[PDB]
């Protein structure tokens, strides 16, 4: 089955179905449906299997010809082979759904600066498709890995433009596909498939297949008695996973967090509530109230407050679709792709049109402008494409369809970023996040400690009095280490914890949150406005 | 360049400028950045030169700190008529308030007088933000209330501070007094 | 003419590939019994000369079925078709020879990446190779036709090959080890008249650091030629009829032929269980205890202490003043608990190798995972973990290599039974971004040694240095406080130097020696 693929499966179902699931004379009513799509991603996971399955679900000829099996030694035979296949597709259009499936177009497309015959090949298949446009039921699915690998000249409108990625290896789909694979394999009954799954970060389905493969392989190897029924044990499974190569590689944090895992600065909490989530009720609120929605807000606090936690809690308290934007997710070794993934995630926001998009630590996402004057050009290119795309606007004038994503950013070095970002019209609100006061310290200690083994001797208020210049993470690591001391030292197998260990751990973690740095931070990024 | 070309092509038209001091940070400060700046300013002079060619093709600009410009634009002939935009008087403030109330359902406890009183040293758009935030406060009173209460307005007034000191107006008027032509 | 025994050591992967190759051919029914595809493309990888070709020929002997060695660049002829159609003929014969196996040498030449392959003939022939491979799936062909392979560099390969059904079994074979060094020595010398002894061979192998199979062949052959040279240099009127049998190799041959050898040991990855121990430097029991807790417990105790499962952290940074025998302690724990130690020192990383630095990082991490029960390590990582921004000519690489390092480590779960140890002596130098918890959390401070550690180390020295009994240890103890282990052993070295410098044939380090030593030394504790 289409394990871990049914969502992309059905999206592509409707998309490619639109010309096929419904007749043509309506197109003849003055409409030209796009024809020819792209499936980009690591294959073997089911891409082939899924295109099979969907041509089935609609009812269509699974003409699963492998275009890599058409290479020619002399220019001209290749074009005749393509004539053969595309003509059979044409007679298929003469009969019904010509669901031509041609894989690995990029190997048939070495991009510019390459030799000549690629030109003949691509132009000739272009003739084929542009002519068969006249025919009634001509559709092709180029199956590759990355769209960038294909011919640029094959990405025009009225050409291969409807492109979709293979399924990103999600947890849910991971479990689905493990079960689907083993649905024909005699794995052991007791299987904590979720454990192995969460071990298999970044591992696409096919990787998981292969992993199970070698697992059962060594199972059969180091066992000989039950030659037919293997209890393919989770131990051999684990060891195989260990042996296996790591994965080759917009990850939304599935982890939900509420307003309880966070205390202090409830003023800023209510502010975020003001300028972000009330917009949900907006379609009638500003009506009886006037004021519009501020496009962009920028929350700034000292590095160490883990603002990301607050952002994720916000994303939790709204149910709105959420995607994250991080530099580590961004800094891939492909120059010119950062802008691309930016556009991609914004397009996804448009897709799940109610969308909240987070721009973390943008000083990392966008470094300095003119500090290193030799390698900071593509960064300004991302700057330009950002300043362009950040213009999400609508009718919004005196029922309403609230099709308007929202963008929120946060960082620690705003004095580094490009000043035009803060443009009234792009980022029309900025909020401050001071490190907690005595009360905030007390509260965040209380809430971070509500699961550690507490003893009847501690007095959090004293730490609060003395744990000044402490970040959230500071206090969290502090109570952590102190618990460790208490437990190990006294109770090798313990029950309680004493405050003495916190007192001792104080110096162990040197709090370098100098109040002068606080004043510097504040003055800088309050004049940043 | 293409800007001026199109301008000519659509001759009955008006070029506009804003925040001139941005490009008008004087050279030497940034060694590798002000170069394009001075190139641009030079080419700007090179374009505007066609003043005769600018057959009644006026140029309007405005900025905040007019000193920061080069007098190559303030040399006589090209940009000579100058006007300081006076801060809004009481009547202008009341008109701003009218244009604000004409888009939000407000209560009847309004009183334009002391509003205009406690809105001096502010700018119009800032006062728009003030009444906007007061509407936000009423929304905080109830997610489905109707009319904003002027007590919450006074609360907002307390919250908002005029980040513009009168010293700035002093400097404005001083420059006005100590500059070239006004009419 | 080369049985498997003749292959220098590495018996483990030998047996592995042995079964993995024979049994498919024997009974495909065993694979099909557990619903298993018959693995088609095996591939070995490692630095050159290591035995790639040796393994090839030796299995070509042991098979009992067909083998068709195909050397890589030999097929490279720019005449189109010839390469692919020649492959076609190969595979047709492969069909007719149903029980068989095909190997390709220097396969990296055939599959350079599109960024590396500045010829597109490469890309199309790669395509044809893929076609072939998938075409082998003919059911009559199943269980009979099989694929082999080996490279100079698995990195220089192409992604299109390790895809399923094409290449899965990526076996690693690289630098041999101590027992393997001795093994390959014995295997080479199996049939040579030699003037060598057991312990001589032991210490010789001990002197070997980076050598490789064919390299050691060169070595022993050159030692034999040096012995022949010595023989014929004693008397020069000796034809080979009186010299071909008498000549045998002593150590001197080995040394002479050795000093002119660079055994490809410039940048490798040593799985080198060191010789250090707790006993080598004791004391600071609480520190080693907390450390072995943080490294070992998260598999046993927080398992039995998931009860209050606050968090078992992974990244440790347990550091104080410099010179306090830190890295010594690192190696100590590493060998005592029984894990395969690795190392990447910050300074030794201070290279302009763009990407190649991060490349070494990734490869090291992968080797670690391959030997999963183990401990990765860093020494003075602040060398490339410098305070960010201050070095615009050397830190611009530092930020990105650190980000790559992240990209790897960030498998907190890939970090299951795998820990990390950076190192420095200035906590302010460290960047709290790399301490936003989740990756590197727990921290210890290793303070200055104490009187207990002082007398410990002094006992060690007097156990390792003939000293005069009149110098009571407690005098030092009364004057050696606020010192450091490194400084203290330097003190002992200097006292020995004085003892030998006054009398060059003395045998007792007397009081005046230690006195003037103190005069020459100081607690450099700025």
């Amino acid at each position: 089955p289409l394990g871990g693929l049914s969502e992309a499966a059905d999206s592509l179902r409707e998309l490619l179905r639109l010309p096929l699931r419904y007749p043509r004379a309506l197109t003849a009513l003055g409409l030209a449906v796009p024809r020819g799509v792209l499936l980009a991603g690591p294959p073997g996971v089911g891409k082939t299997q899924l295109v099979r399955a969907v041509a089935r679900e609609a009812g269509a000829e699974l003409l699963a010809v492998s275009a890599p099996a058409l290479q020619g030694s002399r220019p001209g035979e290749t074009e005749e082979n393509v004539r053969r296949v595309f003509q059979r597709a044409r007679e298929l259009a003469s009969r019904g759904p010509s669901l031509l499936f041609l894989d690995e177009m990029d190997a048939l497309c070495p991009q510019r600066g390459s030799r000549a015959p690629e030109s003949r090949v691509v132009a000739q298949v272009l003739t084929l498709l542009d002519g068969a446009s006249g025919d009634r039921e001509v559709v092709v699915v180029g199956a590759t890995n990355r769209p960038d690998a294909l011919d640029p000249a094959l990405r025009r409108p009225g050409r291969f433009d409807r492109e979709v990625v293979i399924g990103t290896p999600t947890l849910k789909q991971r479990k689905e596909i493990l079960q689907v694979i083993t649905s024909k394999m005699p794995i052991s009954s007791h299987v904590d498939l979720g454990l192995l799954a969460e071990m298999t970060v970044g591992y696409v389905g096919a990787d998981l297949t292969a992993l199970c493969r070698e697992a059962a392989m060594h199972a059969l190897l180091h066992s000989e008695k039950n030659q037919d029924n293997p209890v393919i044990d989770e131990i051999d499974f684990l060891e195989a996973f260990k042996n296996i190569q790591p994965s080759s590689f917009g990850l939304m944090d599935i982890k939900p967090v509420d307003w309880e895992e966070i205390g202090g600065l409830e003023d800023v909490k209510l502010k975020l509530k003001q300028s972000i989530e009330w917009p949900l009720k907006f379609p009638w609120e500003f009506v009886r109230m006037g004021l519009t929605q501020p496009k962009g807000v920028l929350l700034y606090g000292p590095p160490g407050c883990a603002k990301t936690t607050l952002v994720r809690a916000l994303a939790t308290s709204c149910h709105c679709s959420f995607v994250s934007v991080s530099g580590a997710d961004l800094f891939s070794p492909f120059v010119g792709d950062s802008e691309k993934v930016l556009s991609q995630i914004f397009r996804q926001a448009r897709a799940s049109t109610p969308a909240i998009l987070f721009l973390d630590e943008i000083d990392s996402i966008l470094g300095a402008r003119s500090a290193s004057k030799t390698g900071c050009d593509v960064q300004e290119r991302v700057l330009s494409v950002l300043l362009n795309e950040l213009d999400g606007v609508g009718l919004k004038t005196i029922e309403v369809f609230n099709r308007s994503v929202m963008i929120i950013a946060a960082t620690n070095r705003p004095d580094v970023l490009d000043t035009a970002l803060l443009r009234p019209g792009r980022l029309d609100k900025i909020i401050y996040i001071p490190p907690p006061d005595h009360k905030g310290r007390l509260s965040i200690l209380k809430v971070c400690t509500k699961t550690m083994p507490i003893g009847p001797d501690v007095s959090l208020e004293n730490l609060a009095a003395e744990t000044c210049f402490f970040s959230g993470a500071d206090l969290r690591n502090l109570c952590t280490e102190a618990a460790l001391l208490a437990l190990q030292e006294n109770g090798l197998d313990a029950t309680t914890v004493k405050q003495e260990h916190f007192l001792k751990s104080l110096k162990t973690v040197k709090p370098s949150l100098s109040c002068k740095d606080l004043a510097l931070y504040e003055n800088l990024f309050k004049k940043e406005g | 360049r293409e800007t001026f070309r199109k301008a000519r092509a659509v001759a009955p038209s008006i070029i506009f400028f804003d925040e001139l001091d941005a490009l008008a940070v004087e050279r030497g400060s940034s060694l590798g950045a002000g170069n394009v700046a001075d190139r641009v300013l030079a080419q700007l002079l090179t374009e505007m030169d066609g003043i005769e060619q600018l057959k009644d093709v006026t140029i309007l600009a405005a900025t905040n700190r007019p000193d920061r410009i080069d007098k190559a634009l303030m040399r006589p002939g090209r940009i000579d008529r100058i006007i300081y935009v006076p801060l809004p008087d009481a009547a202008t403030r009341r008109e701003i308030f009218k244009l604000q109330f004409h888009s939000m359902p407000v209560s009847n406890e309004v009183d334009l007088d002391e509003l205009i009183l406690q809105t001096d040293a502010y700018s119009g758009a800032e006062i728009v933000a003030v009444c906007r935030e007061a509407a936000l406060l009423a929304l905080e009173e109830d997610i489905q209330a109707n009319l904003i209460m002027k007590r919450h307005f006074t609360q907002a007034l307390s919250t908002v501070t005029p980040r513009i000191p009168e010293s700035l107006r002093r400097f404005y008027e001083d420059y006005q007094e100590k500059s070239g032509l006004h009419t | 003419k080369v049985t498997y025994d003749m292959i220098g050591g590495l018996s483990s992967q030998l047996k592995a590939i042995r079964e993995i190759i024979e049994l498919p051919l024997k009974q495909p029914e065993l694979f099909k019994s557990y619903g298993i595809p018959a693995p088609r493309g095996v591939l070995l990888y490692g630095p050159p000369g290591t035995g790639k070709t040796m393994i090839a020929r030796a299995v070509a002997n042991e098979v009992g079925a067909y083998v068709s060695v195909i050397n890589g660049p030999e097929i490279i002829s720019k005449f189109y078709g010839e390469t692919e159609a020649k492959l076609r003929q190969i595979f047709a014969e492969a069909t007719l020879r149903h029980p068989s196996i095909i190997f390709i040498d220097e396969l990296d030449a055939l599959c350079p990446k599109r960024e590396g392959a500045q010829n597109e003939v490469e890309k199309r022939v790669v395509a044809s190779l893929l076609t072939l491979m998938d075409g082998i799936g003919s059911e009559v062909s199943e269980g009979q036709v099989l694929v082999l392979g080996a490279t100079n560099r698995p990195h220089a390969l192409d992604a299109a090959l390790r895809r399923p059904g094409r290449f899965d079994k990526e076996i690693e074979i690289g630098v041999p080890n101590a027992q393997d060094r001795l093994d390959i020595l014995q295997k080479l010398l199996r049939r040579v008249p030699h003037l060598l002894t057991e312990a001589e061979l032991l210490q010789l192998a001990n002197s070997a650091h980076g050598y490789v199979g064919a390299d050691l062949k060169v070595l022993c052959n050159e030692a034999g030629l040096c012995a022949l040279r010595r023989i014929l240099k004693k008397q020069p009127n000796l034809p080979d009829v009186k010299v071909a049998g008498l000549v045998k190799i002593t150590l001197k041959d080995f040394l002479q032929a050795m000093n002119d050898i660079r055994p490809s040991a410039m940048r490798e990855i040593a799985i080198d269980v060191p010789n250090v121990s707790w006993s080598d430097i004791g004391g600071l029991e609480s520190i080693k205890l907390k450390l072995e807790q943080a490294v070992e417990w998260p598999l046993k105790h927080p398992e039995s202490f998931i009860r209050m499962g606050i968090q078992p952290p992974k990244g440790v940074l347990l550091y104080g003043p410099p010179g306090c025998s830190k890295t010594m302690i690192a190696k100590a724990l590493a060998n005592e608990s029984g894990l395969n130690f690795l190392a990447i020192k910050g300074p030794e990383l201070m290279n302009k190798y763009v990407g190649e630095s991060e490349r070494a990082v990734r490869e090291t991490f992968r080797k670690a995972r391959a030997v999963a029960p183990s401990i990765i390590f860093f020494d003075e990582l602040d060398a490339l973990a410098v305070e960010r921004g201050s070095s615009l000519g050397a830190g611009n690489v530092a930020d990105r290599v650190l980000a790559q390092l992240l990209t790897e480590m960030d498998g907190i779960e890939q970090l299951k039974d795998v820990t990390i140890l950076a190192a420095t002596n200035r906590p302010d130098r460290i960047d709290k971004a790399l301490m936003r918890p989740g990756r590197i959390d727990r921290i210890i401070y290793v303070p200055l040694p104490d009187a207990a550690t002082r007398r410990e180390i002094f006992k060690l020295q007097f156990h390792s240095m003939p000293v005069s009994n009149e110098v009571d240890l407690d005098e030092l103890i009364l004057q050696t406080d606020a010192y450091s282990g490194a400084e203290i052993v330097a003190v002992c070295r200097e006292a020995a130097l004085l003892a030998l410098e006054e009398d060059i044939q003395a045998n007792l380090i007397m009081k005046r020696h230690f006195t003037q030593a103190l005069s020459t030394v100081t607690p450099r504790i700025p």
